[PDB]
């Protein structure tokens, strides 16, 4: 449960990122939007 | 064998000592580790 809370904190950090605070890297975007959505399913 | 002090004008005893160490596994499992986890969440 401690590990899941840490995971939830990280996922909320990922969710609430904005252009004015972070830069969406193209390798990161391509990995998490094209590869892993296909792999998981 | 404990002897009493000399009387200018307590009784002699035989004393058995037990130096014993606690085995703290129960408190490590039940108190310390959850406290570490809660501190990690507080970070
Ligand atoms: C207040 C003082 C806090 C003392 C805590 C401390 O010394 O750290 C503890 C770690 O930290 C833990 O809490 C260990 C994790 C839980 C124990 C589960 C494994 C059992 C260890 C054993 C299986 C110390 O625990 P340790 O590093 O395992 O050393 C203790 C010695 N022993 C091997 C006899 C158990």
């Amino acid at each position: 449960v401690t590990m899941v809370v840490v995971i939830c904190v990280i996922v909320l950090n990922i969710h609430f990122r904005t252009p004015s605070t972070h830069v969406l890297s193209e390798p990161v975007k391509k990995l998490f939007l094209e590869t892993l959505p296909e792999i998981l399913h | 064998l404990i002897q009493p002090s000399v009387d200018p004008r307590r009784r002699e005893e035989v004393t058995f000592y037990l130096i014993i160490r606690r085995k703290p596994l129960f408190y490590l499992v039940n108190v310390i580790a959850p406290c570490i986890l809660i501190t990690l969440l507080a970070i």
